[PDB]
């Protein structure tokens, strides 16, 4: 399902005005990162799974997808 | 006249709307074999109201199978007595006895019950006017007033006489008691209805009142093996044979009409509309259709017969023509000219194939019979059939007198049938139209319907003894007033002409006489209305007071809670006149205190007690009290279902449904579930329910 | 007014579950354990 | 309406979404807020209460000052030929 | 009046929207209708009620619902005058309102024309016996408008507290009774 | 018996009705878009793997 779409064709309180305003978000490319866990203070630093085991952690790793806002106006996100 | 083969067919084509009626036996507990209590539970499902047909019960020509021959009134009396308490038993209604009684009804309706007694001619003595009526009156009075003094189950059984001085067709009292508390804006919807009857025609009435929660209650003439044998030998046999007469509990059956409303709710949902489909109106509609095929007003069409399945034939007809009509061929109580006009064009079209199919088909019956076992001549099958039979009928060469009196018959017959409908749906539009003809015109007549107009006048009730002298033949003149005897058989009367002894006799082209065309010439209303009341100053008090109608009459309880309000009102504030709207026994009218009424008076029985008939004691009328009663004002009222209305549970399981389209059990009676609505699709209870 | 403040607390105090009107409620928000509930369901002593 | 609140507790689909009822505590915060209305405001005063969505901790009531909108608000409110039928009133009383 | 047969007619709710009717915010949010009740059961009793607060049906539904329904904001004014105390909308936040309000796109104004169009086929300005066929059949073509309407004054008490509600009444079961009105009040409502 | 079984059954329309009929769902549909529903019931959710 790579992607989602919101329109508003025409007559949005406009005097007979045609636009298709259409705001569409589009699913990209997906990145995996190395297990990193983040400290409560804020800092981030590479995890283990020794240190996971000791600390009651969770051994994960966070994905990254590419979700694209895209903006059509015809007539007819990193 | 009415035909039990319209039972026959709701048989054939719906079966599922016949029970066998549960018997009420005394019912046997802890070894005790109680007699059946009115207070107890009824196992055939709980009634509220439950309006009584006498002619349904008191007139023994309709049930000669048996030999009731009273020879003295009283064992007539005592034996109705006996009947009402049986029905009534084996009903077990809770809120309303309405005990409804024949009077005289509109002009049309005294044609067809003329020809009825004309053709039936004490099995006469039961008319209108008569003396044995006028004890009949007062028998039913002490009967209901016993009834609701004695047994302790009648505390809140209010009994409602309509007399034979009342005018009104019998169920039409009926029908117009259901319309009046149809007007009343507290009315309950869902007060279930039951009527006594043994004319299938009710059916329909039913679906006129609109109100699903309808019953009707049957005897079961599938299940007769009727016997004349010796009466001591039924001695042999105690529990598979008995006297099915006089000693085996007769069956009976129910048709409960909600079923047959989701009937007619699926096979006359046609694909393809331009409008909207109302169930409703095309519940209508179908029994308008029902009425043209055939009914005890209007004439029976020349191409249209009930055991040849004309119904269905109508209803392909409808089914095919539907979809071209902007709109219903009749809308709550009026037509609409053009879609009726549009069905009558297709039947047009369809009757050459209708003729000559009758043609093959009699030709083939015929041949059957050969292998089994006024010069007619028309040839209905041959072209021209129609000049002949208009020659043959009024013996008139003038092809423009025919068009000008076929006109006329179109314009009449749709003023009748619109008359019929107004009359079942709006009560009575007129007490004068009848139909000026013998016969009915051919659907290819049926054009230019806008052009016509329609006209009623409403006029008044006819006076009893003019009604029976109009009605009573010449072989029946016991019952009629020896002062109107003169004018009725003497041969200087100037009305002699109306009776005549010999009459013609017209088949046309039947096959028994009992659906024979009786023709008689027609009532001149004005020179016999002169003729009697030029000797109505001869009659005596009492026939004058038989002469004279009267109002409703309310028998109610003593131990009834309306009871002291209304001896609060009336008997100590003086108040002439009070309005009930809803009560907690569902009547709504107008009460007037009864001044003839004695409040420490004792009531008598007018029949002279017989042994071994549970004898009735004479009762004081301190015990119960009685009072005028009217209806609310007419008023002009929809065909559609009222808000609130609970339908019952489906009894068709996707079997009848699909069988329909391609070629105990009491829990089926009563308003299944709370809501008036049903889930379906994506509502709140709908979704929960599915998943 | 005070007469029926007094039975409404000792309504809540016997009856929890009392049709139409609140529940006498903690201060944690939980209802009050009324001695009507102490001997029905599963947190009654009947049950065991 | 007094089916609805025993209707929503005992759905299929979700039996236990919340062990406190809603309907309750609904109906006790109406109580709560009718009772702060009752005590709070004094005689001859013009107050404004405004419910702000952004914050949804309080509710904030304030009084009116300024003479003239608190006259406009007045005849929004109670018109004249009312003031005067009152006034009327107060005299016979 | 609402058989259930008329569902399966797959009514739109949409016929007529373009002309739609819209009444003055402000003007519908005043109290007159409340002080005049109040004035006529002043002058039958000719003594001082002890109701006191005054108030509309909505104004105490948004009060009621604010915890559980948090999605609108409101502004509203309250007068005390001999002793009682009328509540009602704020005049420049209504303005403010309105200007939010014509920026709602026409599928909005379908809605709320759609639910005032379901209230007009599912009611009859009589009662059912009065009514003809005319006015049922021909509530389709109805023009739809916010000004008339129909309110109950009603007394009710909280605690030790009586309050006086208009409420506006969608309409009635069958009839009117004069001995407890609330009893065959009946409203109307549309959901997705 | 499958065979003289099916014989009120004619042609896909009134194949389509029938099927749309005992599909569960509302009832009112008619056959305009009883028809749709049941096309979109063979489609999908009817066999889903081979097409």
């Amino acid at each position: 399902e790579p992607r989602l779409i919101l329109d508003q064709p025409a007559q949005h309180t406009n005097e007979k005005d045609n636009i298709n305003k259409r705001y569409e978000i589009r699913f990209g490319k997906i990145y995996l990162s190395r297990p990193t866990m983040t400290e409560a203070d804020g800092t981030t630093h590479a995890m283990f799974p020794q240190e996971a085991r000791l600390r009651n952690l969770t051994y994960s790793s966070p994905v990254y997808l590419d979700m694209e806002k895209s903006m059509f106006t015809s007539i007819d996100g990193n | 006249m009415g035909v039990p083969a319209l039972f026959r067919w709701l048989s054939r084509k719906y079966p599922k709307i016949i029970s066998p009626v549960i018997q009420d036996e005394d019912v046997d507990i802890d070894g005790e074999s109680r007699p059946t209590r009115y207070e107890d539970p009824n196992p055939n499902g709980e009634l509220d109201n439950l309006y009584l047909d006498m002619n349904g019960i008191v007139h023994p020509c309709s049930h000669p199978e048996h030999k009731p021959v009273p020879e003295t009134e009283d064992e007539m009396m005592l034996d109705v007595f006996a009947y009402t308490e049986n029905v009534i038993m084996m009903a077990r209604p809770r809120k309303v006895i309405y005990i409804a009684v024949d009077g005289v009804a509109p002009r049309a309706k005294m044609n067809q019950q003329r020809s009825r007694r004309f053709r039936s001619a004490d099995s006469n003595a039961i008319t209108p006017g008569t003396p044995f009526m006028h004890r009949l009156a007062d028998s039913l009075r002490y009967w209901a007033a016993y009834k609701l003094t004695t047994d302790p189950g009648w505390s809140g059984i209010e009994v409602i006489i309509s007399d034979a001085s009342v005018p009104g067709q019998g169920q039409h009292k009926i029908m117009s008691y259901v319309r009046s508390l149809r007007s009343s804006p507290k009315h309950d919807p869902n007060t279930t209805h039951c009527i006594y009857g043994l004319n299938a025609n009710l059916i329909f009435l039913g679906l006129a009142t609109h109100e699903p929660h309808f019953k009707i209650l049957r005897e079961d003439v599938f299940a007769q093996d009727k016997k004349s044998y010796s009466l001591q030998d039924q001695l042999r046999m105690t529990d598979i044979e008995r006297q099915e007469l006089k000693d085996k509990k007769t069956p009976f059956l129910w048709l409960h009409l909600n079923i047959l409303r989701e009937y007619l709710q699926i096979e006359l949902n046609v694909p393809g509309l331009s409008f909207p489909f109302d169930l409703e109106k095309s519940i209508d509609d179908w029994v308008f259709i029902c009425f043209f095929c055939g009914n005890n007003f209007l004439p029976h069409l020349p191409s249209l017969d009930v055991r040849d399945n004309s119904i269905t034939t109508l209803v392909t007809i409808w089914k095919q023509i539907l979809p071209t009509m902007k709109g219903y061929l009749t809308t709550d109580g009026y037509l609409n000219l053009p879609a009726v006009e549009r069905l009558l064009a297709e039947l047009a079209k369809k009757e050459d194939y209708i003729f000559r199919k009758r043609y093959e088909d009699e030709k083939r019956s015929l041949e059957n019979q050969k292998r089994r076992k006024k010069n007619e001549e028309i040839r209905l099958w041959e072209p021209g059939y129609r000049k002949r039979y208009y020659e043959t009928k009024f013996h008139t060469k003038d092809p423009q007198k025919v068009k000008k009196i076929a006109r006329n018959m179109v314009q009449k017959y749709i003023e009748g049938v619109s008359w019929v409908l107004l009359y079942y749906y709006q009560g009575c539009p007129s007490w004068n139209w009848y139909y000026p003809y013998h016969y009915a015109p051919f659907a290819a007549d049926f054009v230019n319907l806008s052009e016509l107009k329609i006209e009623f006048v409403e006029g008044t009730p006819f006076r009893p003894y003019e009604q029976l002298m109009s009605v009573l033949p010449a072989a029946s003149s016991h019952n009629l007033p020896d002062v109107f005897r003169s004018l009725m058989s003497d041969a200087n009367s100037e009305i002699i002409d109306f009776y005549p002894e010999e009459f013609p006799l017209d088949m046309n082209g039947k096959k028994v006489i009992w659906q024979a065309i009786p023709l008689l010439p027609f009532i001149d209303e004005n020179r016999l209305l002169k003729a009697v009341q030029s000797k109505y100053d001869q009659l005596t008090e009492d026939e004058k007071f038989r002469n004279t109608n009267r109002s409703e009459i309310l028998v109610l309880g003593r131990s009834h809670s309306h009871y002291p309000t209304l001896v609060k009102e009336l008997y100590e504030e003086g108040k002439d006149s009070y309005e009930f709207q809803v009560d907690s026994s569902g009547v709504s009218g107008v009460a007037i205190k009864l001044q003839s009424f004695d409040r420490s008076g004792v009531l008598r029985l007018p029949v002279k007690q017989l042994e071994g008939y549970r004898h009735y004691p004479d009762i004081s009328n301190r015990d119960f009290l009685m009072v005028e009663f009217k209806q609310l004002p007419k008023s002009h009222a929809k065909s559609m279902i009222l808000s609130g209305l609970i339908p019952h549970l489906r009894r068709l399981t996707q079997e009848d449904k699909d069988s329909i389209l391609y070629g105990d059990f009491k829990q089926y009676i009563g308003p299944h579930g709370k809501s008036q609505y049903l889930p379906r699709q994506g509502g709140y209870k709908a979704f929960i329910q599915i998943h | 007014e005070v007469e029926q403040l007094l039975q409404f607390h000792v309504a809540t105090y016997m009856d929890n579950d009392i049709a139409g009107q609140p529940q006498a409620l903690q201060k944690s928000g939980r209802p009050v354990k009324a001695i009507r509930a102490r001997l029905k369901g599963k947190e009654g002593r009947l049950r065991g | 309406t007094n089916d609805i609140p025993l209707m929503v507790k005992n759905n299929p689909l979700n039996e236990q979404p919340k062990k406190e009822n809603c309907y309750m505590s609904s109906i006790n915060f109406y109580g709560a807020v009718v009772e702060w209305l009752n005590e709070s405001v004094k005689d001859d005063q013009v107050w404004k209460l405004s419910y702000a969505k952004r914050n949804r901790q309080y509710l904030v009531l304030k009084e009116v000052t300024d003479e003239n909108e608190k006259q406009q608000i007045v005849d929004s409110a109670i018109p004249a030929w009312f003031k005067e039928w009152r006034s009327e009133l107060r005299n016979s009383e | 009046y609402l058989p259930d047969g008329d569902i399966d007619n797959s009514i739109d709710l949409s016929v007529g929207s373009k002309h739609f009717l819209l009444g003055d915010s402000v003007e519908l949010s005043k109290l007159d209708p409340i002080l005049l009740a109040l004035k006529e059961i002043e002058k039958e009793s000719g003594a001082k009620t002890k109701d006191r607060i005054i108030t509309w049906r909505g104004i105490m539904r948004k009060l009621l619902t604010l915890p559980y329904d948090s999605e609108e904001d409101f502004v509203l004014d309250v007068v005390s005058f001999d002793g009682q105390l009328f509540i009602q909308f704020n005049v420049p936040y209504l303005k403010s309102k309105d200007v939010q309000k014509q920026g709602d796109t026409e599928f909005h104004k379908k809605l709320q024309f759609s639910g005032y169009k379901f209230e007009k086929m599912a009611t009859l300005p009589k009662p059912w016996p009065e009514c003809t066929r005319k006015e049922i059949d021909s509530r389709a073509k109805s023009k739809c408008n916010n000004i008339e309407q129909y309110g109950a004054i009603v007394r009710t008490g909280i605690s030790r507290i009586k309050i006086l509600i208009g409420g506006a009444v969608a309409c009635t079961a069958d009839y009117y009774d004069e001995n407890d009105p609330l009893s065959r009040y009946i409203e109307l409502k549309t959901t997705r | 018996p499958c065979i003289e079984e099916g014989f009120v059954i004619q042609d896909k329309e009134v194949a389509l009705d029938f099927i749309g009929r005992r599909g569960s769902a509302a009832l009112g549909i008619r056959r305009e878009k009883r028809i749709q529903y049941a096309k979109d019931i063979l489609q999908k959710e009817l066999l889903p793997h081979i097409t």
